[PDB]
């Protein structure tokens, strides 16, 4: 049948992306003691 | 009007929660075996009756047959969603497909909310299939009175297959790998074509807008086994007035490879449309098809069949317009119910009726088309073709179980000669077109009717002088009558007679027995195609003893008259049919010694 | 901008319901719609004289405005088969309404179908040429939307198109049971070709059928049409839509004037011995000789009775003649006499119409690639006369179907998965000179001209005409011809020839064409005097076969039967008389021994 179309499925943005997502997360601020 | 989602409720427990005392009464989950099987792979198909449904909820049967699609998809979310709870062992990764489908689940279980898009469809979370079964409240539908209305639904149909397409792959879900990207693309196919994709949707590469173009890939992609095949009307549908009409059916999973061209099956599935624009669109129209079978009074009837001119009478039923031929149509009657093939033997009487023009050839085979239940009717296409890449069996295929009736025998193709020559040795028909040797099968009696070259028969010259046709492929045939029309006054003025009362009433004139319907007669026939009459070891003696006899006639007669072993192979077809009609499984002396006098009279007709 | 009520609509329906309220009144339109509710069908027929009766007004509205009132005559249908019935209504989607009836000015043929008559009921009369194939049609489609898990519809009606996915763009996945779908098909219609002008050009008009309407039409059937002319969308295309069919039968009845059927009463019983032969000399004066062909061609024309039997054997009435002979004899000549003579002729040639030769053809449109089922000229002379020319030059093919036509006056055709069964019974009046000229009068006439030794026997009768050189016969022709040609018209001085026109005892060819068409619809039947009476000729004639044209068969016994049948109709005897067998077997005598 012809009439229906099913939806399609599934230095780098991206990564940067995931460099901000370490950098805002995992940041350590402070010391050993504090 | 309704919710699928609660839809999907009832279909889930009722494969959950239906059974059915089977073999000595064991309560058990018919389906939940299944889904146990397909959970473990051991499953492929999953064909399910509505009768099942009917059994505790008919109006949602009603409903799966006003509208067949949704319910399909419904059915198989619906087993989608119980198979995880069914697996109880980790099989083995049957094919790539599988511990593919595992790798893309670990993946996406290794991910919280996320967009439709980022998601895998449903078809290639598959490697089961679902079909219906119609219930048998639905009465099988005529292709003709398959109209538009009953678009969308769900239909059994009856009819022979004509032609069908080799088995090839056709995609479902066709997958795609980025260039530049790990994300994987999908796309489910609906249409019989489409564009493939090019630039990818995925997330990093959208966003990084790298143009990640997508390369197709098989290995990712799941095809499905694929079919294509048409369906004729069967003959007994079809008014007198008018022919067969076919219909599309679409075939495919393990559908595939359950038909042949001339196999008289019933199809249930449902009637859709494709498109491969006034006032509203115009689509072609097909089946898609879901389940394949190939498939196969009062007293008075009783005391018709204990009268001794019973037969007779029924040979006098044979076409009443036409006067004479009283024998041939005797002759005729012995074709229609056939021989046994006793265990094997070749049952069909084939018969060829050689003379000269305007002395009811042509309007004999006509009756005979019309009386017999699977008829076809030729001049001469006759035989199977490879058309274009599909077979296409022709009239002879179509004619299995049944008769070919064709006229202008004498203007036959050399080829289809030997066409013939095959059918009547083995009863295939083998043909190849690219060198391929495809042997069908072809078992049908052949009703043949030629008439003699230069005018009327000549009775001194011989036998294949008047005729130029294969002395042997003639004498393959079980009877060969020769029809002269001698001029006899007394003869001529009695068919005269019969014609003017024809014309002055446009009815036969009265008989001592009256014709019965062509219906009755079939049923008859039906009735005695029931038996397998038997030859008694004693009645052999006598029969070989008849055949040395008439053999040694052959001797004494200067002319061949073709006496041979395939002469008696013919009179046990004939005694054991006329046991047939006599309903009786045992052949008797006067079924032999009839059979040998009609043998004689053929013999006869060659003076 | 949402309409609430419509005043003359709402009275429109209900005056339309209170017509279709025949219960006080005689009971014919609701014991029609009760046989409706029985049989199923959803399209009530109507005849709108009745309308008249009931409200001259409405059916004035009704004719000169057809899509809005056959809508509120369908909405009342359809309430009225509720209220006899609900859940028969609630089967189908819509009810159709079917006029019938005297239509005054509206009953046109395609011709006189002129613009002016655009959005007005129009009840046509024609032929019908070309037939498209069965398609269904969309009209209602529903869309199913699992992102929204919301249902949605689209009409079409008389209204890329086809709507896929959500304003949001989420996925529609068609509702293929719950859209409605009908079938659909489109012919064409032409005016009746005994009655139109070689002048004027074809007007062949358009028509459109759904539902029921489908199938009940094939090429070449006489059939009246009732239905709404309707332009198109863009100078503009213009169909009309048929809202019912109605196949005429093809034998009609000679209309003309009582003065002519009281002139023919009056001359058939002048002399009904001599008719037969009065016509045959008056037939084609033109010629000369041939005085059995001249007798011959007139039981052609005048046919005889088909038979119709318990069984479905078809014993054709019409009678075949083939024509061979030496050329520059009068051949082509005498079957423009049967053109000019025959009330329902059409001419041809070997190579038969252009494309689709002389049987019916499948013909790709090309404008929009689309298969037409195309009528041929032999079922258009259905019930009728053909004349062919050059007949030896048919083409092979037609050499086949040939036989179909000549056993069974009905044309088949399978081809591009196209099933169907034409009418195609009609007399046919054949002519081939021999090959090569100058015929041996020693082998067959298949020998001369080739025709396989089969279509001789379909050939009722086979007349060979040679030009033997007797210098009397050529004599008395010559003297034929010469007074034939220094013929002047009364009023003339022997000067000036007729004008370049600018357009195209002895009885009048137009008086003897009115006469055989009266005489056509005459029935007679056999004696049983005369029929112990040929088969004693029959028998005879078997007798004389020993002697040794194509022998006496029982194709000959029923070609003299229609012979002394087409006598009968001659002199409007409805019982054959033994001078009818007897001039019959005389001529078959002819035919056979000269
Ligand atoms: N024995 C017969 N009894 C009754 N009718 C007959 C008989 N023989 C011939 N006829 C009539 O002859 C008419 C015309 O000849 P017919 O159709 O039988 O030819 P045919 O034998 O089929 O010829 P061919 O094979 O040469 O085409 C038919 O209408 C049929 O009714
Ligand atoms: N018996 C005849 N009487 C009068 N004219 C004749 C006769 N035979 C032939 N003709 C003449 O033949 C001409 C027509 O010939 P035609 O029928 O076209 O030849 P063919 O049919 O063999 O091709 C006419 O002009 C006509 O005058
Ligand atoms: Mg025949
Ligand atoms: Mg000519
Ligand atoms: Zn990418």
């Amino acid at each position: 049948s012809g009439f229906d179309d099913p939806g399609i499925f599934y230095a780098r943005k991206s990564q940067l992306q995931r460099r901000f997502k370490e950098f805002l997360r995992q940041y350590r601020v402070g010391t050993d003691r504090t | 009007l309704k919710d699928y989602a609660l839809e999907k409720e009832k279909v889930k427990k009722f494969l959950q929660e239906f059974y059915q005392d089977d073999e000595l009464g064991k309560k058990q989950f018919k389906y939940g075996n299944q889904l146990v099987r397909l959970a473990h792979r051991e499953q492929v198909a999953l064909y399910v009756d509505l009768d099942d449904v009917a059994e505790d909820d008919p109006e949602l049967v009603d409903s799966i047959c006003e509208n067949a699609r949704r319910y399909a998809k419904l059915f198989a979310d619906a087993v989608q969603e119980l198979l995880p709870q069914y697996k109880e062992r980790e099989v083995v990764n049957k094919d790539v497909l599988d511990v593919y489908i595992e790798h893309r689940l670990m993946m996406e279980q290794r991910s919280m909310v996320r967009s439709p898009q980022n998601q895998y469809p449903a078809e290639l979370m598959r490697r089961f299939e679902l079909y219906f079964q119609g219930p048998s409240s639905n009465k099988p539908r005529v292709i003709r009175e398959v109209r538009a209305d009953s678009v969308g639904k769900l239909v059994t149909v009856r009819g022979i297959v004509t032609r069908v397409s080799e088995v090839k792959p056709k995609m479902v879900v066709a997958t795609y790998t980025c260039d530049q990207c790990g994300a994987e693309t999908y796309q489910p196919i609906q249409s019989p074509t489409f564009m493939p994709l090019i630039m990818c949707p995925s997330q990093e590469c959208q966003t990084n807008r790298s143009g990640g173009r997508l390369y197709l890939q098989t290995r990712g992609s799941r095809f499905i086994k694929f079919q294509e095949m048409k369906m004729q009307e069967h003959s007994d549908q079809v008014p007198v007035g008018n022919i067969p009409r076919s219909i599309t059916v679409l075939v495919e999973g393990e559908n595939t490879r359950i038909a042949q061209p001339g196999d008289h099956v019933s199809v249930t599935g449902i009637f859709l449309p494709i498109l491969r624009v006034v006032q509203g669109l115009l689509s072609e129209t097909y089946l898609e098809a879901h389940r394949i079978v190939k498939m196969n009074l009062t007293r008075e009837e009783l005391r018709q069949i204990a009268e001794e001119d019973f037969y007779e009478k029924l040979a006098a039923s044979i076409a009443p317009e036409i006067y004479g031929h009283e024998d041939v149509k005797k002759a005729l009657l012995l074709l229609l119910v056939g021989g046994v093939d006793q265990s094997k033997i070749r049952g069909n009487i084939n018969i060829c009726l050689m003379g000269d023009p305007g002395v009811a050839k042509s309007q004999l085979l006509s009756y005979i088309d019309r009386l017999a239940p699977r008829s076809q009717y030729t001049t001469g296409g006759l035989t199977a073709a490879v058309l274009r890449l599909t077979l296409e069996g022709g009239a002879l295929v179509l004619a299995d179980q049944g008769v070919c009736c064709i006229d202008e025998f004498d203007k036959m193709a050399e080829a289809d000669r030997t066409a013939i020559h095959e059918v009547m040795e083995q009863q295939t028909i083998s043909i190849a077109k690219a060198g391929i040797l495809t042997t069908l099968n072809a078992r049908c009696s052949i009703l043949a009717a030629a008439n003699p070259a230069y005018g009327r028969y000549n009775p001194r010259r011989s036998l294949e002088q008047n005729i130029q046709l294969p002395a042997a492929l003639l004498s393959r045939f079980d009877l060969l009558w020769l029809i002269q029309d001698r001029p006899d006054r007394d003869n001529d003025l009695r068919l005269a007679q019969h014609i003017t009362y024809v014309h002055q009433h446009s009815r036969q004139p009265p008989s001592q027995f009256e014709p019965l319907d062509m219906k009755l007669m079939r049923r008859y026939i039906a009735m005695c195609r029931e038996k397998q009459p038997m030859v008694p070891e004693s009645l052999a003696d006598y029969i070989t003893a008849a055949y040395v006899e008439m053999r040694r006639e052959a001797w004494a007669s200067k002319d061949a008259t073709y006496t041979s072993a395939r002469t008696l192979l013919a009179i046990l077809r004939l005694s054991t049919a006329l046991a047939r009609l006599r309903m009786v499984d045992v052949v008797e002396k006067e079924d032999v010694n009839e059979a040998i006098r009609l043998m004689e009279m053929s013999k006869d007709s060659l003076l | 901008t949402v309409v609430l009520d419509d005043v003359e609509l709402r009275e429109a329906q209900r005056d339309y319901l209170d017509f279709l309220d025949d219960e006080e009144d005689q009971g014919i339109y609701q014991s029609k719609v009760r046989e409706l509710i029985s049989d199923n069908q959803y399209r009530l027929i109507v005849n709108v004289n009745d309308l008249r009766r009931k409200n001259e007004k409405r059916a004035n509205r009704l004719l000169n405005n057809a899509f809005e009132e056959l809508v509120a005559f369908q909405r009342a249908l359809k309430d009225f088969v509720a209220s006899i019935d609900a859940t028969y209504a609630k089967q189908y989607e819509e009810f159709y309404v079917g006029l019938e009836g005297s239509f005054g000015s509206k009953h046109v043929s395609p011709r006189t179908l002129t613009s002016c008559f655009l959005s007005c009921v129009v009840c046509v009369e024609g032929i019908v040429t070309k037939c498209s194939l069965v398609r269904p049609k969309v009209v209602r489609s529903v869309h199913y939307c699992p992102a929204t898990k919301k249902t949605i519809e689209r009409r079409y009606s008389d209204l890329s198109v086809y709507p896929t996915k959500d304003e949001e763009n989420n996925p529609l996945e068609t509702e293929y049971g719950l859209s409605v779908y009908k079938d659909h098909q489109t012919i064409t219609i032409q005016e009746m070709p005994e009655k139109a002008p070689a002048g004027q050009l074809p007007r062949s008009v358009d028509v459109i059928l759904d539902d029921d309407l489908v199938d009940k039409a094939k090429p070449g059937d006489r059939v009246q049409v009732v239905g709404t002319y309707r332009c198109l969308p863009g100078t503009f295309r213009t169909v009309l839509i048929a809202c019912n069919v109605k196949q005429m039968s093809k034998d009609a009845q000679p209309s003309f004037s009582a003065e002519d059927i009281a002139k023919i009463k009056k001359f058939s019983k002048t002399r009904s011995k001599d008719i037969f032969d009065q016509l045959a000399k008056s037939l084609a004066p033109s010629i000369h000789g041939h005085d059995y062909v001249k007798k011959a061609i007139l039981c052609l024309l005048l046919g005889g009775v088909e038979r119709d039997l318990e069984n479905g054997s078809h014993i054709r009435g019409d009678i075949n003649i083939l024509l061979i002979g030496d050329p520059s004899v009068a051949k082509s000549q005498l079957l423009r006499y049967v053109l000019c003579t025959a009330p329902r002729a059409i001419p041809t040639t070997g190579r038969g119409s252009s494309g689709v030769g002389l049987t019916a053809a499948v013909t790709t449109d090309q404008e929009t690639g689309e298969r037409r089922l195309e009528a041929g000229a032999m079922v258009l002379a259905d019930r009728g006369v053909v004349c062919i020319d050059e007949f030896d030059k048919m083409s092979d093919m037609d050499r086949t179907a040939i036989h179909e036509v000549m056993e069974q006056g009905r044309v088949t055709i399978a081809k591009a998965g196209i099933h169907a069964r034409l009418n195609a019974r009609c007399s046919v009046l054949a002519a081939a000179n021999p090959v090569y000229g100058r015929y041996d009068q020693y082998k067959t006439p298949m020998e001369n001209i080739g025709l396989q030794d089969s279509l001789l026997s379909r050939f009722d009768l086979l007349f060979i005409m040679l030009d033997q050189m007797d210098p009397e016969q050529d004599r008395e022709i010559s003297d034929h011809v010469l007074r034939m040609h220094r013929y002047r018209a009364p009023g003339e001085q022997d000067g000036d020839a007729m004008p370049l026109g600018s357009a195209v005892k002895m009885v009048s060819a137009a008086f003897m064409k009115k006469y055989i068409h009266v005489a056509k619809i005459i029935k007679p039947v056999l004696t049983q005097e005369s029929a112990t009476y040929i088969a004693e000729e029959y028998s005879r004639l078997r007798s004389q076969d020993s002697m040794s044209t194509s022998p006496v068969t029982a194709r000959t016994l029923e070609t003299l039967i229609r012979l002394a049948t087409a006598h009968a109709k001659a002199r409007m005897s409805k019982t054959v008389d033994l001078q009818d067998a007897e001039e019959a077997v005389e001529l078959v005598q002819y035919a056979y021994f000269k």
